[PDB]
DNA sequence: GTATTGACTTAAAGTCTAACCTATAGGATACTTACCAGGGACACGGCG
RNA sequence: AGCGAG
DNA sequence: CGCCGTGTCCCTCTCGCTGGCCTATAGGTTAGACTTTAAGTCAATAC
């Protein structure tokens, strides 16, 4: 109806009564439609009777038709005459012959139905597909008091085979007496007599064979009645045969689904929940654990009113016809929908049991008939999880009715999350450098296609057009006279430009769009970088929103000139690259000696170097006088001096706009410096790509962001000018090579010589000598790039682009001229030939060969860890879905020390180097004091550069911070202890999604990190918890570590100060090399703490949680993730992988249940355990011991309390069959579930304080107006 | 593109809900007590049996009951087999098998 | 222009008759069992 | 299936 | 009652383009024309 009513949304078993109380009839015929006529069936799956009419407001015949006759039901065909539009909504069921189990609470490991029953998978198996009987009842009674008559009447039966075994017996008796007297009384062999007698004793000692089989057959039938009892499987049936002919009363047996249900039926939940809490509190060992986990699933069905049956079904629920249409495609050819299909196999099986159940058949052909049923409904709801998959034409799996729902083309990830949109185009983008930051070209068709209902209307309006279709066909034949219209409906009217992979927020941006001539995208060259879009083919996308709220969203939050830095470390990101600073660097770079430059030469003239202003400078730059790079002094008049001497020749209000002083500068830095705003002082610096990106940096930080929009812009076009003349290209003359390449060659050959030689005399072994050679080379192409950077001149535009931080790096100058150096193995190790020459001298073909190992695995490394980067990036982003930001302060005292500098030997603080990802944009949680006096900085500030600078002056290191790990608010975070959003430069606002920011910054990096485990892999088996490979055991207690040198492993033993209980190490291998704890390796009997790592590697962070609670493995954990990120030089605020710790210890196993629902082993919120306790303190008090738990991203978000959500993320039939085993009913308050359900998102602009703003015209306006 | 169609069609009719046909809810009854509203119309007789929701048919709840008559149980394998033997060889048959299992028990 | 009657022809049923589909049955020598990944996590059976 | 961008 | 081995299940990036046997009976359905009837049409006329 509605999506404000929608408050909920539950998740339950469908009871056979709920079945057939959701159809609208039963199909019992397995029909689709008329093969002349093409018309639907009566009682087939596509019936018009059950699921409505094929064309609104008609009956089959068509007697009732037309809205009159709207609600009634023709009396001759029985077709409801309502809307067709109804078949993709009604529901029917087929009833079936005999019940079936639901393959989801069978197969599934665990199996619920195993699980519920106490019978084993196997055994379950067994009795649902007709492999062995089983007992479903017991009348304990009557056993008891008959096993004496029984036992009177088995006596006699085991009296009379024992009186046939004697009488045999005998026989064989008087047999063997005829074939002595034969054997002795006529003349024969010795031993023939001999072979008779054996012969006549071996028929007798199979006699006594079957004898034996005798006594087994009756004794091992009345001790399988004496154990009788219900739930016993019973294979080979010919024993239950004689057992139901013999004692067929005192057991009922039954086979199938059907045996099930009477198992379930005679099955008391109540009691067995009983027994097995008994059980698991008063046993222990695996038995308890079996106990435990069959009370996962019997207390889901004792907890809920839900009753165990529904696992057995009487009636399959048939899906919508429209939801598995039967279309006639062009050529008539008609196109089924693969689901049709599997209900003809369960309806035409279904009628087939019926029929022989009807004529009465053996039980061979009834039985085998109801397996096949059971079968066709397995594969209706999951093809292939039993037997081979059922399969259709071609030999293909049929696609069932679970097939639909699981995978990443299932319907949860394929039609929900993300969907294909109207008003939306693609092309290709070429740059566009004369556009501004906030606009795009728009090529004339794409934007007169996007906005023809908006053109439609505006030529009809302006009386171009008659009505709204004279108006169509005119945009349809692109008259001459709309586009004109097209320019004034497109003014101002923002669209959303996106480019696939969307790695990060700015990768979604608003442009103000201008019409372009022909069918490109004018991008403006600053948003590349945000988009990582370069102009070699790259498409991109052109969204257009429509509604007031979608056009004032892209043009706020998403205008491209109002998201300048990035979000995850707030480095700009609009800030001028490659061309640009190139030109920027050539302009603002000084070249001593240069024509104009100043001389202070005197005694015979003036220094004939000074310049009255910029304008005379500029003038004297346009004659062959003045270059634009030569050292002057000019009086300037509008640019504001540097703080120095501002502070010498004003001091105090220097007032530049009217001021002038002298600047002892180049002319290309004046000219640099009237681009940036005017109260921006002079620079004159060198415009490196780090000077470039520090002024924007403090840019943004001090003025608005238009100004920096506007400065960025300006920067840009001042770039390309210069770029343009600055002259950096490439020749075959601008190569060179070092001069004493041949030289280091033939010394460094040398030594390869004596390593050959080496190895030639057994002097070492393979490996040792591959090492040594390796590190001969490796030094071999350090000294030979070393001397080809002192030989270049610090003018070659090679160099000048390396260095003047525009792009590359001096490894590929050393490719390009020099030695490429050694090459890496197709195994990955490195050859020791090597490469020994340069891209410029060309390679030889066997060079050439070498070289392209690495290159073709470096390009399937970049596909495989992409993939892997963006399964991260998703496992992220699902875990901290419900991480956004809800009040403005929780007041908590908690925070986080961070250490800034760190006190030197001697005494002095030297800068952390890892700072400006760590306390800057923090909230202090406590007052800064300094030597026990005043405080610098109190609790409340952003912790800002000069923030950071006072506290290293005042000469302290350790700092409390708030942070979203210590974060007192419940749900989601607060604003303060989430700290200064890095983005908008300013405190976050109350409705950002920190948590997808936070994924997204973490994940975008990757692609990038080039994979102990140290790279992607090594931050995928961080956040998911998993034990790493090098396990490195951390000590337990402060002791002296007993150490030994063992064989094939060690034992680092440690005696603790506790004097306790000193604890071992177990066969901790050989090749795991010592740590370096604090300078001295470990030591035999040495100190250590509680957490020092004792072997090389990672230590899994379950242990170090458990040892030092949880803010060690906190630490360690953001330390890790960090270091892996910045081992390749990127740079991530510490505040988002917080946020994913933060996500990552939110639960707590429980030791002891006290008396509350509480099952040990289970993992509960930690707010919610809180609350148990706060609910059982009073009217009695057990407190429930609990223990912290680090989870990873997966199991936190497949643990969430939405089961709509956890579905959707993965698993989802695991999730779907717990869900409706649990009756768990979703809240809908997450950000995924209110996207799969389109309704605004609890984020941002969708929360409840921004959404009902009430807005209304100032009382002084209305009197004016 | 392929352009299918799910055969019937749309109508676009402006929907009314105020001049509506006059419609007779007639209840029906199915063997296992269970009742079925169903809106028929007016100007149409009320049939005395409905293939309700349930899936078994059920007749009208009124009087009426107008209790028809239908084919008995379409074949039966006495019926085949009285198409091939008369019933004189039958009942021989049926004393020999009696005869048999007397000597069978008391000889 | 707006009030009528008297013919004058016409499509739409409404119905009876004929053929062409449709549900169904049957067939008697004898034949008797069909057909290339890994990587991680969890659960079940053996052995000590 | 081949193919493009990252 | 632990430790091990084996079997099974779930996961593995985004966007985009092109095109490749026979017979016999009984019963229901429709098509086709005949006859009737509500329906559309024309001509003259009076106020
Ligand atoms: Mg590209
Ligand atoms: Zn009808
Ligand atoms: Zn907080």
């Amino acid at each position: 109806l509605d999506v404000n009513f929608f408050d909920e949304l539950r998740i339950g078993l469908a009871t056979a009564e709920d079945i057939r109380q959701w159809s609208y009839g039963e199909v019992k015929k397995p029909e689709t439609i008329n093969y002349r006529t093409l018309k639907p069936e009566k009682d087939g799956l596509f019936c018009e009777k059950i699921f409505g009419p094929t064309r609104d407001w008609e009956c089959y015949c068509g007697k009732y038709k037309r809205v009159r006759f709207k609600g009634i039901i023709c009396e001759r065909c029985g077709v409801e005459v309502t809307r067709a539009k109804v078949r993709r909504e009604r529901m029917g069921h087929i009833e079936l012959a005999a019940p079936v189990t639901h393959i989801w609470y069978f197969k599934g490991v665990p199996s619920r139905l195993g699980y519920l029953l106490d019978l084993a998978p196997k055994d379950l198996e067994k009795i649902i597909y007709f492999a062995a009987y089983v007992i479903t009842s017991v009348d304990e009674e009557m056993r008891h008091n008959e096993l004496s008559t029984l036992e009177a009447e088995m006596a006699v039966e085991r009296k009379a085979v024992e009186d046939q075994r004697d009488g045999e017996l005998e026989a064989r008796a008087q047999k063997l007496e005829a074939d002595l007297a034969e054997l002795e009384a006529e003349g024969a062999k010795a031993d023939a007599r001999r072979k008779v007698r054996d012969g006549g004793e071996r028929e007798m000692r199979q006699i006594r064979d079957r004898a034996q089989r005798e006594l087994d057959r009756l004794e091992d039938i009345w001790s399988t009645f004496t154990k009788l009892a219900p739930k016993q499987l019973i294979v080979d049936e010919n024993l239950y045969r004689e057992l139901v002919d013999r004692y067929g009363e005192y057991f009922t047996g039954a086979m199938g689904a059907e045996s099930i249900q009477k198992l379930i039926e005679n099955f008391d939940i109540d009691a067995e929940a009983e027994s097995l809490r008994d059980v698991i509190r008063n046993g222990k060992g695996q038995k308890k654990l079996r106990a435990l986990k069959r009370l996962k699933v019997v207390a889901a069905f004792q907890q809920s009113g839900n009753s165990p049956m529904g696992m057995v079904l009487d009636a399959v629920p048939v899906i919508p016809p429209e939801l598995r249409p039967m279309v006639q495609l062009d050529g008539g050819r008609f196109a089924t929908s693969d689901l049709n299909d599997l209900y003809r196999r369960v309806i035409n099986r279904n009628n087939r049991l019926k029929r022989l159940i009807d004529l009465g058949a053996p039980e061979i052909i009834v039985n085998n008939e109801k397996r096949m049923l059971q079968e066709s409904v397995d594969a209706l709801f999951d093809n292939g999880r039993r037997g081979r998959p059922v399969t259709g034409p071609g030999n293909r799996p049929l696609k069932s009715l679970s097939d639909l729902l699981k995978g990443k083309q299932g319907r949860f990830r394929q039609n929900l999350l993300g969907k294909r949109v109207d008003y939306s185009g693609r092309s290709v983008i070429v740059v566009g450098p004369q556009l501004k930051l906030h606009q795009c070209g728009l090529p004339k068709l794409m934007a007169l296609e996007l906005f023809k209902p908006f053109v439609m209307k505006r030529l009809v309006d302006l009386n171009h057009a008659q009505n709204i279709k004279s108006a169509k066909r005119m945009v349809e034949r692109q008259r001459p006279q709309v586009w004109d219209v097209l320019e004034e409906v497109i003014a101002e009217h923002p669209v959303l430009l996106n480019r696939a992979p969307t790695l990060h927020r700015l990768g979604i941006q608003a442009f103000e769009p201008m019409l372009v001539e022909g069918k490109a995208i004018q991008l403006h060259p600053l948003v590349c970088e945000a988009f990582n879009a370069d102009f070699d083919g790259d498409q991109m996308a052109v969204h257009l929103p429509l509604s007031a709220e979608a056009q004032a969203e892209a043009r706020i939050l998403m205008l491209s000139s109002n998201n300048i830095l990035s979000p995850a470390s707030g480095r700009p990101l609009a800030m001028p690259r490659l061309d640009m600073v190139t030109g920027l660097y050539y302009l603002t770079t000084e070249v001593p000696g240069d024509t104009g430059e100043y001389q202070p030469a005197s005694g015979d003239h003036p220094e004939t170097g000074v310049y009255s202003s910029p304008a005379e400078a500029i003038m004297a730059a346009d004659r062959g006088v003045l270059s634009v790079r030569a050292k002057i002094k000019v009086r300037l008049t509008q640019l504001r001096p540097p703080v120095e001497i501002e502070a010498e020749l004003f001091g105090h209000s220097g007032w530049q706009p009217g001021d002038a002083w002298m600047a002892e500068t180049t002319l290309g830095r004046v000219m640099f410096n009237e681009l940036l705003p005017l109260g921006y002082p002079f620079v004159n610096k060198q415009m490196h790509k780090k000077v470039q990106a520090a002024i924007i940096n403090d840019l943004a930080e001090r003025y608005p962001m238009i100004v920096v929009a506007q400065t960025v812009d300006k920067l840009k076009d001042a770039g390309f000018y210069w770029a343009t003349r600055s002259g950096v290209t490439v020749s075959m003359a601008d190569v060179l090579v070092p001069p004493r390449k041949k030289e280091i060659l033939d010394h460094y050959e040398e030594r390869a010589d004596k390593v050959e030689k080496q190895f030639q005399r057994g002097a070492l072994n393979h490996d040792e000598r591959n090492e040594a050679l390796v590190e001969i080379w490796k030094e071999a192409t350090d000294e030979v790039g070393q001397a080809l950077r002192e030989h270049y001149p610090d003018d070659n535009p090679i160099i000048t682009i390396v260095d003047s931080g525009a792009t590359g790096n001096f490894t590929q100058t050393r490719t390009l001229a020099g030695m490429k150096g050694l090459v890496t193995n197709p195994k990955g190790e490195f050859i020791p030939r090597p490469v020994k020459s340069s891209f410029r001298e060309g390679l030889t073909v066997l060079e050439y060969f070498i070289n392209t190992h690495g290159a073709r695995k470096g390009l399937a490394d970049t596909a495989l860890r992409t993939a892997d980067s963006g399964y991260l990036t998703r496992r992220l982003v699902d875990v901290s879905q419900d991480v956004i930001v809800r009040e403005h302060d929780c007041q908590t005292e908690r925070g986080i020390v961070v250490e800034l500098a760190e006190r030197a030997p001697d005494g002095t603080l030297i800068r952390d180097p890892y700072i400006e990802t760590s306390a800057y944009a923090r909230t202090l949680g406590t007052d800064a004091v300094d030597e026990a006096g005043n405080v610098i900085v109190e609790r409340g500030q952003d912790l800002g550069d000069p923030e950071i600078d006072a506290l290293l002056a005042a000469g302290i290191t350790q700092v409390k911070v708030r942070s979203v790990l210590t974060c007192a608010t419940s749900t989601g975070v607060c604003a303060t202890c989430y700290g200064r959003s890095m983005a908008t430069g300013k405190l976050v606002d109350i409705g950002e999604a920190v948590g997808i920011v936070a994924a997204q910054s973490i994940g975008e990096p990757g692609t990038q990190l080039t994979m102990i485990t140290g790279g992607l892999p090594r931050v995928q088996e961080l956040f998911e918890a998993r034990v790493p490979r090098g396990k490195a055991p951390i000590a337990d207690v402060t002791g002296r570590v007993r150490l030994e040198d063992g064989e094939r492993f060690y034992k680092i033993t440690i005696v603790p100060d506790d004097g306790g209980e000193e604890v071992v190490y177990d066969k901790i291998s050989k090749r795991q090399r010592l740590r370096v704890f604090k300078e001295r390796v470990l030591s035999d009997g040495d100190h250590v703490e509680v957490g020092q790592q004792l072997m090389e590697g990672s230590a899994d962070p379950h242990e170090v949680l458990r040892v030092q609670g949880p803010r060690e493995v906190q630490i360690h954990l953001v330390r890790e993730v960090q270091e892996v990120y910045r081992a390749q030089g990127v740079s991530i605020h510490d505040k988002h992988i917080e946020v994913i710790v933060r996500q990552m210890l939110r639960r707590v196993t429980i030791i002891d249940s006290g008396s509350t629902e509480f099952l040990p082993g289970s993992l509960i919120d930690r707010a919610e355990f809180e609350a148990e306790n706060r609910r059982v303190v009073a009217e009695g008090g057990e407190p429930a011991a609990g223990r912290p738990v680090l989870m990873g991203i997966t199991k936190a978000s497949l643990a969430t309390d939405s089961w709509l959500s956890a579905a959707s993320f993965q698993e989802t039939t695991r999730v779907l069959t717990d869900a409706a085993i649990n009756c768990r009913s979703d809240k809908l308050n997450g950000l995924k579930e209110n996207v799969i359900i389109g309704k605004l998102i609890p984020a941002g602009t969708g929360i409840n304080r921004y959404r009902n703003i009430a807005v209304q015209p100032t009382e002084e306006a209305r009197a004016a107006a | 593109v392929l352009r299918g169609s799910r055969l019937g069609a749309v109508s676009y009719e402006t929907d009314r809900n105020h001049d509506l046909a006059p419609r007779q809810i007639a209840r029906y009854r199915t063997d296992n007590g269970e009742e079925f509203e169903v809106p028929f119309a007016d100007d149409a007789e009320i049939p005395g049996t409905w293939l309700c929701r349930n899936g078994m048919e059920g007749t009208l709840i009124e009087g009426d009951l107008p209790e028809p008559k239908k084919v008995k149980p379409p074949r039966t394998h006495w019926d085949m087999l009285l198409e091939r033997r008369s019933i004189e060889e039958l009942e021989e048959l049926l004393k020999e098998r009696l005869e048999l299992i007397r000597s069978r028990r008391r000889g």
